[PDB]
RNA sequence: AUGCGA
DNA sequence: CAAGTGTGAGGAAAAGTAGTTGGGTTTTTTTTGCAGTTGAAGACA
DNA sequence: TGTCTTCAACTGCTTTCGCATGAAGTACCTCCCAACTACTTTTCCTCACACTTG
């Protein structure tokens, strides 16, 4: 469908902790990538007093 | 009364009344006449795009335009709202102390009344049963008085209410108290177990501060537990003084034999030891109002010591037959028919009553349980254990939901009267028995006597050797020709 | 945020979506007759931007 | 979505709903369609925005409206500078950005300008 | 402001 | 060998309140037309 | 030193009158509230081992 094809499209954002491990710090403090997979939508449902 | 004025009063003709004519935008005399004001403002235009943020907003602190000149308000502290949500929340019980106390004394003084009235109906025992019993705790109540100022050790105890029937009942001398525990047991007779009833949905309530929530049979009674009270009952009472033969009885030496190798012998053998040294020939009576707090091995229960009786008359009296008059098979035999079997309602009781699953002597019966006595278990289930009960609020949602899955499992149901009657049963393992006309025969009478020990001891508190230790007791006593 | 969106018509986001504005995307069904009704969905707009055209071409 | 007449009546609808809009808040709003230039194909246009761009603009331009899978577009320009230049238009963070045609073509792919 | 009666 | 005084702990439960998590408002602070005008780059005596 | 000429950036408006009267926006932040399960709180209830006697 159509939003997955587009999520799958947005792709990923990056961001690095800023370096830090102390070529540790300029070569990145690890790589954190994101992103997201699936959506999925359901139809209308309500719970009542929450849980149970 | 309020005043008026708080805003306006036509100062013209004392008329102190205010009409709106919303039509003419005027505010104007109720009774009189004239202008009250010709100003009228804020029913804005077609013009409101809302660019406004207007973070402002009322809050009753810069008042409001007073656009009811009808009025009667008060005096204001500023926004009761607290003190009216702590009102709404106040009537609950926190109370605590002497009061609750009282309540606590009440809702004990209730629930024993409903106990005697089923008494009544289960005994049809007339005014006589009723009277002596409310003096009985009138008498009781008079010595709470007096350690009042803030004593608070009531005893009573899940165990205090079927003592004071039983002192009562004594004084009466109606039955016995194994047969009236298990009957009490199988039937629910007493509302004992259960403390919800009294009609305190509201003494439920009034946070019976501590006090009755203890109410409710709490639990069942453990090898003293129940005798021990008693005698507190008849020290709390001065009972003995008070009330004529208590213990006595020749109605539990019947239950007795009957119980099972009822001997149309050993009740008058039993009787007869009895008679030789068992209180120098004299129906033993209520023992007395253990007044201290240790309450040590009175033991002097004379019912405890009728068992013993009982049980050593069996085996001296059978372990000496030189005559030979109970013969070698037929000890067995007798100890045979009993295995187990049915009961009109009496065995189906003690099972009942064996479920308090204590210290394991009838938990694997619990295991066994012939066939249907599985199922008069259920039957009695079905029927005696509803009152079970009736989550309040929690939604009258999972109430709702509840109630549904009952319906789903909708349980119960998706020559008669099999369950033959307890004279029959007796009849019919007496003629089980009817062919009556070493080593093995000693052990086949300690094989006996371990059963009726089970018997007799199940009913009661016990004690795998007080019971025993009652036993070794009068035992010594006996030995002093 | 849809909801937001949907209610009012003020679609925003960081591209704009390659769209020239930024209202009027949304409209209320308006029952007050079947006509109207089946009217909505077979209605197509040039855009609020060219309403706010001059010309007429 | 998938309910006969029947059923649809007895969940309290017309037996005919046709749906396709939204109910937000209990007002039932759809979404106005709206007309867009046709996507993935070049559209020669004269405009006098174009000169408004600046000097060396001509009327002259192209505009396609790509669109991708998810349906999102780019719209991507040509004009051609009254000196023979020719840009390049694109939108990013709606803002604008020119770059020379040249430089998108010699960044696709290696080739020879022969090519 | 959007839609609309005149 | 044995019977009787002195006393601190072991046990049960409903209602309230703890820990951990989550939900949830509340809360607050991309040109599309016209006509005129100023300042500019460029130029002159 | 003194006066002139062209172009590009900035200003103010281009239907009237009213209904539905206005509506709910929405980034960035959070402290308060409702919940499920487990733990803790207050009053009350009942029995045991030891030291000394016969």
């Amino acid at each position: 469908g159509l939003l997955n094809l587009g999520v799958k499209d947005i792709g990923e954002k990056v961001i690095f902790d800023g370096k830090p491990l102390n070529s540790n710090s300029g070569y990145l403090g690890n790589k954190l990538s994101v992103s997201v997979e699936q959506v999925s939508i359901a139809k209308p449902m309500s719970n009542d007093g929450v849980s149970s | 009364m309020s005043t008026f004025i708080r805003g306006p009063i036509c100062g013209t003709d004392n008329c102190p009344s205010r009409l709106w004519r919303i039509i003419d935008g005027r505010r104007t005399c109720q009774y009189g006449h004239v202008m009250e004001g010709d100003v009228e403002f804020n029913d804005d235009e077609d013009d409101l795009n809302g660019l406004g943020a207007g973070v402002i907003t009322r809050r009753l602190n810069l008042t409001t335009n007073a656009t009811g000149s009808f009025q009667s308000s008060q005096l204001t502290n500023s926004q009761l709202l607290q003190q009216q949500q702590r009102q709404s929340h106040k009537k609950f019980k926190k109370l605590i102390g002497h009061e609750a106390k009282l309540l606590f004394l009440k809702s004990f003084q209730f629930i024993l009344k409903r106990q005697i009235r089923w008494l009544i109906t289960e005994m049809r025992f007339p005014k006589e049963f009723e009277h002596v019993a409310k003096i009985i705790w009138l008498k009781i109540l008079k010595t709470i008085n007096d350690q009042p100022q803030e004593e608070l050790k009531l005893q009573l105890h899940m165990t205090s209410t079927i003592s004071i029937l039983y002192l009562a009942s004594t004084h009466l001398s109606l039955p016995v108290y194994t047969c009236d525990y298990i009957k009490w047991i199988c039937t629910a007779k007493m509302p004992y177990f259960q403390a919800s009833e009294i009609l305190p949905k509201s003494w439920r309530i009034q946070l019976p501060n501590y006090y009755v929530s203890i109410l409710e049979g709490s639990i069942s009674p453990f090898n003293g537990q129940l005798y021990n009270k008693i005698a507190l009952t008849c020290g709390m009472i001065h009972f003995k003084e008070f009330f004529n033969s208590e213990i006595s009885c020749q109605g539990l030496l019947l239950k007795l034999v009957m119980q099972c190798a009822l001997p149309p012998e050993f009740y008058f053998y039993t009787k007869q030891v009895i008679e030789f040294e068992e209180t120098d020939i004299r129906n033993l009576t209520l023992w007395e109002r253990t007044d201290e707090r240790h309450t040590g091995r009175v033991s002097n229960h004379a019912e405890l010591r009728v068992l013993s009786y009982f049980m050593l008359t069996i085996n001296w009296m059978l372990s000496f037959d030189r005559d030979r008059q109970y013969p070698l098979k037929w000890i067995l035999s007798l100890t045979e028919s009993l295995t187990q079997r049915t009961t009109t309602s009496e065995s189906i009781g003690r099972n009942i009553v064996k479920v308090v699953y204590p210290d394991k002597p009838t938990s694997s019966d619990y295991f066994q349980w012939s066939e249907e006595e599985t199922l008069e278990f259920l039957k009695w289930m079905e029927k005696q254990f509803l009152p079970t009960q009736t989550s309040m609020e929690m939604t009258i949602d999972q109430k709702i939901a509840r109630r549904k899955l009952y319906k789903i499992f909708p349980l119960d149901r998706e020559d008669s009267t099999h369950q033959l009657t307890f004279i029959e049963d007796l009849q019919e393992r007496y003629a089980k028995q009817t062919p009556f006309f070493p080593p093995a025969r000693k052990e086949a009478i300690g094989r006996l006597l371990t059963h009726i020990a089970s018997q007799l001891l199940v009913d009661f508190a016990i004690s795998k050797e007080q019971l025993k230790d009652c036993i070794s007791r009068i035992k010594n006593a006996c030995l002093h020709r | 945020k849809m909801q937001y969106f949907l209610s009012t018509g003020n679609l925003v986001s960081q591209s704009g979506l390659d769209l020239q504005q930024v209202s009027g995307y949304t409209v209320v069904a308006e029952k007050i007759n079947f006509y109207r009704f089946i009217s909505h969905f077979r209605m197509v707009h040039r855009g609020s931007f060219f309403a706010q055209l001059k010309t007429t071409t | 979505n998938k309910m006969s007449p029947y059923e649809l009546v007895q969940h309290k609808e017309e037996s005919d709903e046709i749906g396709g809009y939204f109910i937000v808040n209990g007002i039932e709003k759809l979404i106005r369609m709206l007309i867009v230039q046709r996507r993935n194909h070049p559209m020669a246009i004269i405009r006098p925005s174009f000169a408004n761009r600046g000097a060396s603009y001509s009327h002259y331009g192209i505009q396609i409206r790509s669109v991708r899978p998810d349906q999102t577009s780019q719209t991507n320009v040509l004009h051609y500078l009254n000196d023979g230049q020719v840009t390049f238009r694109f939108s990013w963070r709606k803002n604008e950005y020119l770059v020379p045609v040249v430089m998108i073509l010699k960044a696709l792919c290696h080739t020879s300008d022969r090519e």
